[PDB]
């Protein structure tokens, strides 16, 4: 680990200079030393109420919402120093970690982030009151490049359809905990009870970690069968046969 | 038609206001749908026992061409004999979604004013007259049962299905336009504050050029 | 209600008092009108309109071949109690409902 | 009074603070006082208390826990009452609705001005907290073990009958510290405690 | 620009002058001419002219004051006939719909090309409002007398039987001032006033 800090009472010249700072060794780490490297960029909205700040000293006229109108260039300078290379075995991915202000996408902070990062993560505050570490809702949440990511070569070929069952059976399950409201818990049939069962423990059991229980991608997965062998099949539709026949017994 | 003045502190009360109508119709189309689905299995449970009342009442009226073969003409002793009833109705109470429906359910307070009819001649044919009908007053309290659910459904359906066309169609079409006039109009107060603030960078560079 | 309320037929209400459906307080009314022949429709229309507005009629059964007589009045009728029921009759069994036609 | 999180002042500050109590205007309307809401303030000191928490009073951490949880499945639920009604709601839904009611009346509001409620020492605090989450779980055990088994408690049954112990855990806010011992007033929510379990 | 209110020409012009004559676009995308919206517009000369209103024309004072309550229920009444409907009004609501729309079609309204509506005097504006409030009187005391008890009026055969009344109410702004007397015209109203009481 190479760990960059910047206090709140540190100059706010130094936090335009600490994602370059970052990103330079990162550089030199990943494609000219060949290990792969991950950078976490904590509190990117941060960076640019340091931005703001100095472009205030240069006396620029403040563009949309009082943020510099360079800052669609000023962001991409330090998300597409990202990748990997032809020649060399090194690779550098990031994970800038921002808080929109006021649980907004429109905001210019995580709407020209959108526009060049490739998925986006929502850590929520309704799981949060709920009590539930990590609050990490899989609902809103995307990962544009997991279908690359995921496969039998790199973790196991039952990834690609466990998860999309995983999150199937999450919006059903979410969908009808609000029928059990308004229709009553005797009134709906007995699929739908078999939803809430599956709520109940997919928010406890997968999503609920504890922060110091660190599973594998092979502990994950057979977690996500664990909640997915309460349904009986030919209710897994999204799991072909070909791959629910290995998986499914056990 | 617009509602309030854009203050940037409008637009997130509005984005709740808009929040609470956009899941208003997604918690009143299920409760709307869970009233069509009991509705559209009621009326099976009608039709089917249309058909069935339309063989009951065959052998019940049967077997009261089977008494009159027997036993005279006691169409003017049970007509004439009547004091108090036997078969009764209370009104019960059950409910979907909420919406409770009256429902019919019938008892016995047996003391039979037709226990001597006949007795000489008849009564044979009698006495099972009776078990074919008071079995079809069984059956037909549990028609009258399935009718008075029914009616109050489309009532309580009616009353459902314009509170959630009153919402899709004049409540969210009042807000979403009313949020795009916040927008528009936050637009052009950071114009103002635009050409303000370059009117002021277009002066100091005056008053530097003269002190050269 | 707590009572069950026959128009009927000459026939088919002298089945249904052997049911035990039918009671007798002087006071206010029977709780049934045996139909001959030789009753006009405005006999009844005004024992229809005694058995809607009575606090324990519950059910009301009648003859479709009745029915269609006070047809343009049962259909005024669109509340939820009491239960106006067509029941068939001798040689006149069952073609459409009022219940049936609202759907 | 507005510019809630969108406020040059407020949108900087909650970048640097840690605990943010929010005092809301829905709240202060109806005279809860004090105003604070609870689903948008926070605080960011209890990893580092979870040690002073773990030697000093260690029933705690489960019990704030379990009241975050009922604070926030009452809101859930708060929506459902104001469109559809009380009428199809069940009986682990409205079992929630009165310990949550429980919550903002007796455990949350708190009168300054009033020579009992002027200052709430922690033990108070803990003490009436672990007779209202206990009562939860009893509660909440006592409807899904009985859950079909022909004698289902639909919740009117505990209503009526502990209508002392729910004036017990109403007057749990009175119990005087000034004048009131520690030890008497532990020794007062103990034996609601022990009430507690002998009406279960 | 754009029919907006909040402008700072029309915002500063409010603050200075003392009657405002708020015209409305959708009353234009009806031919429903003079244009001036009923609810908005107002008029601070009212303190003054009621010492003249008390030495010419004394009855008016009331009947501006009950025709500003009728314009303005019935809007509180039609936000409820478009989202719950029509059929779950009352017998006292019902009138009030109706006289309304005979208040904004036959007093409201007035076509200035037309030779019996280029100039009302205000005789015949007086007039024509004393026949429909005291209409909207009549046909009031017609429903909370007769409350509950008898075969009541439900205002529906109040159309049936006085509808050459309403015909006789709605056509009142023909009756031309220019060429038809004052003294004639002021007569045919009191003729309206007693085939109303003869009618009721």
């Amino acid at each position: 680990v190479c760990l960059f800090l910047n206090l709140a009472n540190d100059p706010t010249i130094e936090r335009i200079i600490t994602p370059r700072l970052a990103l330079t060794t990162a550089e030199f780490l990943a494609y000219q030393c060949e290990k792969h490297v991950l950078v976490i960029l904590t509190d990117m909205s941060s960076y640019a109420e340091a931005l703001r700040e100095v472009s205030a000293a240069r006396e620029e006229v403040p563009g949309r919402r009082g943020f510099p109108g360079y800052m669609y260039t000023d962001l991409a300078t330090i998300y597409e120093r990202a990748g990997r290379v032809e020649g060399r075995n090194g690779s550098i991915t990031q994970i800038p970690i921002l808080t929109m202000p006021n649980d907004d996408i429109t905001h210019p902070i995580p709407d020209l982030t959108g526009y060049i990062t490739e998925g986006q993560i929502y850590v929520d505050r309704q799981l949060h009151n709920r009590q539930i570490y990590p609050p990490i809702n899989v609902l809103p949440s995307l990962s544009r490049l997991m279908k690359s990511a995921i496969g039998e070569g790199m973790t196991r070929k039952d990834h690609a359809d466990v998860s999309n069952q995983l999150y199937a059976c999450y919006a059903i399950g979410k969908d009808v905990q609000a029928m059990k409201a308004v229709v009553g818990e005797e009134a709906l049939t007995s699929d739908d009870l078999l939803y809430l069962e599956f709520l109940q423990k997919f928010e406890r059991n997968f999503i609920a970690q504890g922060p110091y229980e660190n599973r594998t991608v092979y502990e994950t997965l057979d977690i996500g069968w664990q909640l997915l062998r309460i349904f009986p099949k030919e209710m897994l539709k999204r799991i072909p046969q070909s791959t629910l026949s290995e998986f499914y017994p056990r | 038609r617009i509602e309030i003045f854009p203050s940037r502190m409008a637009q997130t009360i509005m984005k709740a206001r808009l929040k609470g109508a956009q899941t208003g119709r997604n918690l009143l189309k299920k409760k709307s749908d869970a009233l069509t689905l009991r509705f559209r299995q009621i009326l099976k449970k009608i039709i089917e026992t249309k058909m069935l009342m339309g063989e009951v009442m065959r052998e019940a009226a049967f077997s009261l061409a089977e008494a009159k073969f027997t036993a005279g003409d006691f169409s003017t002793t049970v007509i004439q004999n009547v004091n108090k009833a036997q078969v009764k109705i209370r009104a019960k109470k059950d409910n979907v979604a909420g919406v409770t429906l009256p429902v019919f359910e019938h008892y016995h307070e047996g003391t039979d004013s037709y226990e001597l009819t006949g007795l000489a001649r008849g009564g044979e044919q009698l006495a099972k007259l009776k078990r074919n009908y008071a079995k079809a007053v069984e059956l037909l309290v549990e028609l009258a049962s399935l009718q008075t659910s029914f009616v109050t459904l489309d009532e309580a359906i009616k009353i459902t299905n314009r509170r959630v066309n009153a919402i899709e169609h004049v409540i969210i079409p009042r807000i979403e336009r009313t949020l795009a006039y916040i927008i528009t109009e936050l637009d052009e107060r950071e114009r103002e504050e635009f050409y303000r603030l370059k009117k002021i960078q277009e002066k100091k560079k005056i008053l530097k050029e003269k002190s050269d | 209600g707590k009572l069950i309320a026959v128009i009927g037929d000459e026939d088919t209400v002298t089945g249904f008092l052997l049911g035990g459906i039918g009671e007798l307080n002087k006071n206010r009314h029977p709780n049934f009108l045996v139909v001959e022949k030789d009753t006009t429709i405005n006999e009844i229309e005004d024992t229809f309109r005694q058995f809607l507005n009575r606090d324990d009629i519950g059910i009301i059964l009648i003859n479709q071949y009745i029915a269609e007589m006070v047809r343009h009045a049962l259909d005024a009728h669109q509340r939820s109690i009491p239960a106006v029921l067509e029941i068939p009759s001798k040689e006149h069994p069952y073609d459409a409902a009022k219940d049936s036609i609202l759907r | 009074p507005g510019g809630d999180f969108s406020d040059p002042v407020t949108s900087a500050t909650l970048g640097i603070v840690q605990v943010f109590w929010g005092l809301d205007k829905k709240l202060a309307q109806r005279k809860h006082f004090p105003s604070v809401n609870w689903l948008i303030s926070y605080s960011k000191y209890m990893r580092a208390l979870d040690e002073y928490y773990d030697k000093h009073f260690t029933e705690f951490v489960p019990l704030r826990t379990k009241a975050k949880e009922i604070l926030q499945e009452e809101e859930d639920l708060a929506e459902i009452v104001q469109l559809v009604g009380k009428a199809s709601l069940a009986e682990t839904d409205k079992i929630t609705l009165e310990v949550a009611k429980l919550i903002k009346d007796d455990f949350l509001q708190q009168n300054g001005y009033t020579p009992y409620d002027r200052f709430c020492p922690f033990y108070k605090t803990v003490g009436m907290l672990s007779n209202m989450i206990a009562f939860y779980d009893m509660a909440r055990r006592a409807v899904e073990t009985t859950a079909q088994s022909d004698n289902k408690i639909t919740w009117s049954i505990i209503r009526e009958h502990m209508g002392e112990i729910l004036y017990k855990l109403s007057s749990m806010k009175f119990k005087d510290p000034v004048k009131d011992g520690e030890a008497k007033i532990k020794a007062d929510y103990a034996q609601l405690l022990e009430d507690m379990q002998n009406a279960f």
